[PDB]
């Protein structure tokens, strides 16, 4: 997988918040050690418009 | 007045979509969404 | 509890106050005076 993070949602992994879209499934639960590799979008994730 | 906490916040973050701060907006209503929330 | 509530709209005072916007940080005052009163 690979979907653009809040800012600092890249730390809401973890468990019991409401995420903006992690709402519907994403929020660790008991023992999802889900690894993730993340980073600064800002290379091109920001848009004239 | 807890809904209309909501309400004098949201009209905050429609403000704040219309100045164009964009990153204000964008945090800022994740704090409505915490606030709301919780 | 209410408390990082009114402490949000302290930071959105603050906001406010840097940005530039005399009335609406009237505005925010007021009602924060009127939030910790009822």
């Amino acid at each position: 997988d690979s979907f653009v993070i809040r800012g600092d949602e890249v730390r809401q992994i973890a468990p019991g918040q409401t995420g903006k879209i992690a709402d519907y499934n994403y929020k660790l639960p008991d023992d999802f050690t889900g690894c993730v590799i993340a980073w600064n979008s800002n290379n091109l994730d920001s848009k004239v418009g | 007045d807890k809904e209309w906490i909501l309400q004098k916040i949201y009209e905050i973050m429609r403000l704040l979509d219309e100045l164009x701060d964009a990153e204000a907006s964008m945090r800022v209503s994740d704090l409505i969404y915490e606030f709301m929330k919780k």
